[PDB]
């Protein structure tokens, strides 16, 4: 959830806003182990329905979502329920466990080619021309994150586009990202440059994954 | 002496405007049956099975015309090879339809058959199923008969399935054409052409538009 101020402003300038739950134990192995477990539905739960209790009357606020890369548990079945159950004013989507499962109103991989399969065991990122037509799936599909910016990036773009003008079901997606999570530091002349991973002595570190 | 006027023309043609040669006579065979009067006007078979192909049954409904008698009885025995694998007899009167009763010149013979050879383009194996109009003491008044191909046709989920698996169709058109015999048929050319088909990776045909 962001700072309170974001959201008056999106409802004021128009932006389409996708509110999510403060979620994420990618570390996990499996991802899932700590969204599985009911002794954590608790501590789960209160990122989801405290966010809805404060943000629910924003206007540009139109999707809810239960995290980000946290595997898929049956916690979040149940999050996935108390939503809808308080809140049938908006779709609830989430991309953990294949993009695809119980918990999400809406298909939202990450990185999902556009004509390419990558088909990962268990959790496939399937061509999203592909997906849309898989035995059984009606839903629309919208990426919550694709065309990955970082550095000398975002080859073949045109192609999401040229798809999702063509495909009424391929509503789009969310670029990763807005901006480089770089930070200042200064030399010895006092000059300012930016830093990224492992400038700051710390270590373990992803270094330029950041931007 | 027969006599037959043809006609090229006629409003059936409306209703055969296909993209090919337009012609006309007798292009098929002809010929001469003979029947009992009490006789087997007509015969449906069908093969139904369990989750896993393991076990089917065959039903065949059998229809006749005639003298409708209590002595009358229809028997569907089923050979592979020259091995009878099951068999059914049965008087006529179907069971109940309606509040007129039912067909007392139908009846429908169900026969078992545990771990069915299965049909498919794959593997065509083919059953004999041998449809026997007969008095229940004994006696055949005529017998009708066709090869039966155990699979299970349905579309599930979105998937045309055959035996349970979705079919991947390698078809092709084909008109009835002879560049000398015109659209007269014969056995060479269709063995020549499925030959020559099945030689080509097709498992599939269309029957262009007739
Ligand atoms: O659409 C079609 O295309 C073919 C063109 O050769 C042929 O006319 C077929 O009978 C017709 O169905
Ligand atoms: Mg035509
Ligand atoms: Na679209
Ligand atoms: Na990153």
């Amino acid at each position: 959830p962001n700072h309170p101020l974001w959201y008056t402003l999106c409802d004021r300038y128009g932006l389409y806003v996708v509110d999510e739950a403060n979620i994420e134990t990618h570390g996990m192995v499996p991802m899932n182990r700590l969204t599985d477990d009911p002794r954590w539905l608790p501590a789960m739960s209160e990122r989801v329905t405290r966010m809805v209790q404060r943000d629910r009357n924003h206007p540009s606020v139109i999707i809810w979502s239960l995290g980000n890369e946290s595997g898929h548990g049956a916690n979040h079945d149940a999050l996935y329920r108390w939503i809808k159950s308080v809140d049938p004013s908006r779709p609830v989507q989430y991309e953990g466990g294949g993009a695809d499962t119980t918990a999400t109103d809406i298909i939202c991989p990450m990185y999902a080619r556009v004509d390419e399969d990558q088909p990962f065991p268990a959790v496939p990122k399937w061509s999203i021309k592909k997906w849309l037509s898989l035995p059984g799936e009606t839903r629309p599909l919208i990426l919550c994150e694709y065309a990955h910016a970082m550095g000398n990036s975002l080859g073949g773009f045109a192609k999401y586009w040229q798809a999702f003008r063509q495909y009424p079901r391929l509503q789009g997606g969310f670029v990763w990202d807005w901006v480089d999570q770089s930070l200042i530091k200064y030399d010895e002349n006092g000059n300012p440059w930016s830093a990224y991973g492992g400038d700051f002595g710390d270590t373990p570190n992803d270094a330029q994954f950041c931007m | 002496r027969l006599a037959v006027m043809v006609l090229r023309w006629s409003d059936g043609s409306y209703l055969e405007d296909q993209d090919m040669w337009r012609m006309s006579g007798i292009f098929r065979d002809v010929s001469l049956l003979h029947k009992p009067t009490t006789q087997i006007s007509d015969f449906h078979v069908a093969t139904r099975f369990n989750d896993d192909f393991s076990r089917a049954v065959l039903e065949a409904e059998v229809q006749m015309c005639g003298e409708l008698r209590d002595y009358l009885r229809v028997t569907v025995s089923l050979w592979q090879g020259e091995t009878q694998v099951a068999s059914g007899t049965a008087p006529f009167g179907g069971e109940i339809i309606d509040e007129r009763g039912g067909y007392a010149d139908r009846v429908t013979l169900r026969l078992n058959v545990e771990n069915p050879k299965l049909w498919s383009a794959e593997i065509p194996n083919l059953y004999r199923a041998v449809v026997e109009l007969h008095t229940a003491d004994g006696t055949l008044i005529e017998a009708e008969a066709c090869d039966v191909g155990f699979r299970e046709v349905r579309i599930e989920n979105g998937l045309l399935l055959l035996n349970g698996k979705p079919l991947l169709i390698r078809g092709v058109n084909r008109h009835e054409h002879h560049p000398l015999h015109g659209q007269v048929m014969d056995e060479q050319t269709m063995v020549q052409d499925i030959l020559l088909m099945k030689q080509n990776n097709f498992n599939a045909v269309r029957c262009s538009h007739y």
